[PDB]
């Protein structure tokens, strides 16, 4: 299956083709920067970004979001978590949400795909910690802030087995497994 | 505004209705015929808003499920469902007491007949040339100019249907652009889009520039309660002038623009 | 014959008035005029009748004189003398006093309309698209279809004339096509031999088959006394009957013909 | 003439081929079609004669026979029959061996075809919209515009198939309208009386005085024999050239005008 | 697409180039011409794009400014600036290098017929009825259909140009009536949205299933890289085939279409 | 004059209304509760949402947009308050916000105009603190929470004459200033 | 010099601008113009000059081409290339920053308008009758005399256009007529050629001749470097004095006359 993908992260790109890899359906992703709207309806808000998509290729195109929905924070961000990390960033994050009473929070991937006919969604989760102390490589967001439930390392520290277990991972296999069993 | 209304108290003034009259009941808009043919052809709706209009939807309907049939069947029992009453409906009162002796539309409902004959008024429906042998001149025109659910082959919705309607060889098409000649025609709930429409009257103008006696046609005019400047300019090119309302409510801005012709 | 006088009396026959009708008045003739062009061009009339039909005889006149306006003026003078006097003219007291709600004429003569006004009878006359807008529903329409003395540029005399209204866009034909449509005419005086008429009932003929009612046509009428049975069998085939009279005389079988319509 | 020539060996000009062509192998004239159609209806010639022009008499053939197949038997087996020799023919000779690269003609027999064979010269016959779509660039054209006897649908006889191309939508009425943009048409054994063909160039003559550019319309040609200042007058207003010769015989004078094409 | 490399080798194919094509060159865009109108009739372009389509924003440019000539001249201007060089634009290589011997196109500039000049391929431009006047048959016709630079009154841009279009009596509206009798017609960089072109092959089906033949027409496609089903049905019933390619580049695309037509 | 305003605050027509209270123009509002796009610049973020009120009126429209931008956290808000204020209310602000290192905070409104020909923009910004304990009435949002500069009263707590000194003020000075002066 | 200083801070001198000072863009010449009719009429240029003056030459291509289309086109884009920029022009800026209320021009390039918008100046460009109708007296008029190339009928470029001129009827005629009375007109750039110009100063000569008010007529000037004391006397017969310089180089010449009018 050939399904094309847009987005502005260019590490996403790589996780999904390492995600998908040896599977048999490729991805040709394109670099876009679609902008969101500001709602809570985390649907709608894959339902207008596919479509703005769609507006674009006009061909099968999925489309990826990934929140961050803090528990201290009254369930926060989360179809919005972009403006919030491409401003604190990793230094004035864990000095204030790392070191509260509640650094319970949970990260969601919602995928919205276009089969030029329907709109699918679908979805994964995974719980986790916010870390008192940024720990790993700082080149994919806040993945050296994210400690998973049940574990000690950092999602940038833990390497390459962090696409097993991660939201993205369940979602695509959600998305992988609707692939194969066909257009229903 | 004031020669309307001299004009319709003389008895020149032919109304045309669109489907911005037949909003008013809580009738589906076309938006919501977009998103039943688009469930009904496995789309959901804006995924099919990317590739035609409203021609290219009522065409690949048609093309894909053979006929217009059980589109006119879910627009024939959505459009005159029980829950619409006619009574209230000021809009439809006005246009059943007011003195308009033709009335054109192109809508594909009853609603304009139901008010008619609520109110105690005759009327004489017109869908085919045969109704055209029956005119009497003491009873309304109603022309069901696109088309009614009683035939299918005569709703002009898709895009073969305008291309036929365009060449004008039809014979509600022939009674129009003889009922233009001389008649001023105004439009209420209508936002003249439909090719045909237009192709006609700038027909009827290019016919008044070749007789050079363009100052000597009637004028026509529409009602719209959103001003456009372009289209007034257009509309203006055609001798339809054009008359808007400040109320934000496009209803109650029809039914006042309707109250200065049901009374007396 | 019976529902020719049923349809009569229900208002929906339009009457169309010929040559023949004005026959009756001591006019110049179709060959005095061909005469008299003849003559004004240099030519005697039998030289100039192995050349052209007629609408080559006046397209000629008009290539070599310029413009019609002399012939018009001649055409004005001798069709309007002093000598002819309407009250002594049965055919046209029976047209006058007979309820004909439009009345058509190939005639630029305008005895049709002194006939009216000298019986007391109120009519419009139509000769443009401004008299299409002083329509009355309550008087007689007289529609001049080929023209009038009152402008050169209308009289449908010549080749080019003909050729002209062949297209059907001038207002009196988009009128007259609606007119046809759910209408009977009764042709008095006329032997249906322009074009644009058969073109136009032909045309007429093939709409009705085409929507799959020609049983539901309204069935025209013809009035020539000399019978022809090609011409009965070419006009059927647009519905058009054949009524014809025993009586030598023109005038005499139309003033039978027409005992029946001043009656009552 | 020079001109002409000018123009023919640029290739542009267009040979039309009338009756006259024809009627110079022997074949029988129009005057015994209509006495064939007489005295197949039980009329003897001249009372028949005096109904109709010959439009009318064809079409009452037509609809008293039902069909015109019987006539299109009839010519098809007088107007090829073993008799006629196309090789004592100067007239279809010159034609043949003439470098004209669209040939269009009004007759129903293949005695065009027959003489551009028999001096092996290739060519296309056109009669459907399929033949247009075989057409060659180094090929004779050979359009039969009226039609050919293996169609019986096809043949422009009587008054119904005038009318229908008077409007003009036939295939072949395109590629004429499309082929006279541009090009010179040539009249031989022709008299320009079907009224479709003058409508024809009566809208090319106003296509060219719309674009402001009837300096520069190609000219046309007719070789009419026997002289007519009327018709010369008539078709100089659509840019069509008279040539006429003092010789009396029409297949000499016809010799005498291919002449000049025939050679190098 | 092997039969139209089929009928390509025979020379039964017409080019139709569109708006794509000029766009791989660098020029601007549509939008970019809707932003120009818009900021000079005192608008800023969106709050002109939420009031009419494209034909109404031409239009309303034409009436305030009276004539499109700024329109037209900074048109001219831009689209046939020096930064454009057509010796980088490997479409026009592949279109000059092609042997297409008529070649339609809606654009007003003169790319392609600088791209033939510039690659030694002799042609005949034509965009009045001289220039059809002007045809060799051993050159390539450059059709400007939609009109050129050098004409005001030749350019559709606006709602009135395309009315007199739809009317199709310009004798490139005849030409090319007649060029699609018979002939394929090949889309590359037109998206088939202007209602002139859309009409005139609705007709030509039409007219294929009037004379039973519709199996037999010629089969036109369409180019476009992003696929449509809606369009490859509605263009399907016209006998316009899609061709599509899964490459994301329509320029690209394009050179990979064009690249089977520039070799032998 | 007679201009249209489309919004979701209820107590943003109050305000306005009480601020252009006998100018002379009057402010026909409706609610829709027009979504926006989440980007950084406000430009774009108030053309888009003009955009979307000219599509939903067709008449003489305004829009405003109110920002708080926390210079804690690198200028984090603006455009994206609402979802901010509707998680995470007064409770969880001043907690973490207001007993930092820098308090300091600027609130700005932009204001984008749509003349049913162009579109025109007008903005005005005050600066300020925020309290360590929410203080005042607790009807308009972040209200009860804003000191201004030079100022030791919250803009509720200081009552009505919050509207002369307020940035929502100053740019609606302007705009008034622009609609008397005429359509410029 | 002095008075024409003293004359220009009251306000009362007219700037007449001709193609000399647009010479020094960079701008094709009139004789490259000559070369590119010769060119595009087949002729080798040297040859071409033989045979008209300016007019006749451009008449022939005007008569040849059909109307002024493709000229108009080459003279738009070459006059408005990318490669000439208004920036390092010195006479265009010291025309700019001068306070000169009505400026007249000669030029069909927009270089007056745009060094006019560059250096921050407000302006009206007129070029027909409804510029005329926006003309604001705190802004300068810039009126384009002899056309713009926004308009095929306006430019004067032709010997019927300069026929058309003489007779002093079109709008900018009658406003140059009364503008000349009591003004001063400073002529830069410009040889005093044009027949309508030499035929206005003429009238205006022979007007205040008639009024015995010889001595009181405003002092026109003409600046031309070479001197030329036929054109001296001629011009001074009409109270054209003229302005003479030192300077090989015109462009120098012009930017030490205009700097007497950019200071202050
Ligand atoms: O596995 C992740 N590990 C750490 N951080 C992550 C991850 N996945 C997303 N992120 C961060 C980056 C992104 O800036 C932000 C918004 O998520 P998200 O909206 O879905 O991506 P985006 O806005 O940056 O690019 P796009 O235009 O395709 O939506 O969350
Ligand atoms: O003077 C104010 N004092 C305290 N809070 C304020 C004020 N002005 C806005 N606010 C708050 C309420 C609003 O929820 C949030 C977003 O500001 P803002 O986007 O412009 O208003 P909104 O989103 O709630 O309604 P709308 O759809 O018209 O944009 O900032
Ligand atoms: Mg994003
Ligand atoms: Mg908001």
């Amino acid at each position: 299956m050939n399904i094309r993908f847009i987005t502005r992260n260019r590490h996403k790109i790589k996780e999904i083709n390492k995600i998908l890899s040896g599977t048999g359906v490729v991805v040709l992703a394109s670099e876009h920067s679609i902008d969101e709207i500001q709602t809570e309806n985390v649907h709608a808000l894959i339902k207008d970004k596919l479509l703005k998509a769609f507006k674009l290729v006009g061909r099968p195109v999925f489309v990826e979001h990934t929140g961050l929905y803090i528990e201290s924070l009254n369930g926060f961000p989360g179809g919005l978590t972009q403006i919030f990390w491409d401003k604190l960033q990793a230094d004035k994050f864990s000095q204030l949400l790392g070191t509260s009473e509640n650094p319970r929070l949970v990260a969601k991937t919602i995928i919205g795909y276009c089969d030029s006919m329907k709109i699918y969604i679908f979805e994964g989760e995974t719980q986790g910690t916010i870390s008192p102390v940024p720990k790993g490589p700082r080149d994919f967001q806040w993945d050296c802030i994210f400690i998973p439930d049940g574990e000690s390392e950092t999602f940038a520290e833990m390497g390459d087995r962090k696409n097993e277990i991660s939201m993205r991972k369940k979602a695509f296999d959600k998305f992988k497994e609707y692939l194969l069993e066909g257009g229903k | 505004m004031e020669q309307l209304l001299a004009d319709y108290k003389k008895g020149n003034v032919i109304l045309f209705v669109g489907a911005g009259v037949s909003m008013n009941l809580g009738l589906p808009s076309w938006s919501q015929l977009v998103d039943h043919i688009a469930t009904e052809l496995g789309y959901d709706p804006d995924i099919y808003r990317t590739f035609g209009s409203a021609l290219e939807l009522a065409e690949y309907y048609k093309l894909k499920k053979g006929k217009i049939g059980p589109l006119r069947s879910w627009m024939d029992r959505m459009w005159h469902s029980s829950d619409i009453d006619i009574n209230k409906s000021k809009v439809h009162e006005y246009i059943a007491k007011a003195n308009f002796p033709i009335i054109y539309t192109t809508n594909y409902d009853r609603w304009i007949e139901t008010a008619l004959s609520n109110y105690g008024k005759e009327y004489i429906k017109i869908s085919s040339v045969s109704d055209i042998a029956k005119i009497d001149n003491n009873k309304t025109q109603i022309i069901k100019f696109h088309g009614d659910f009683d035939d299918d082959s005569s709703i002009v919705l898709d895009e073969t249907s305008y291309f036929q309607r365009l060449e004008f060889e039809t014979p509600l098409d022939i009674k129009f652009r003889s009922d233009v000649l001389g008649k001023s025609v105004l439009f209420i709930g209508y936002s003249l889009s439909d090719i045909n429409i237009r192709l006609l009257f700038y027909k009827l103008s290019k016919l008044w520039k070749e007789q050079k006696l363009e100052e000597a046609q009637p004028k026509s005019y529409i009602f719209l309660p959103r001003p456009n400047p372009i289209q007034e300019e257009i509309l203006e090119q055609w001798r339809i002038g054009m008359i808007s309302s400040e109320n934000d409510n496009p209803g109650e801005s029809l039914e006042e623009f309707l109250k200065n012709f049901v009374l007396v």
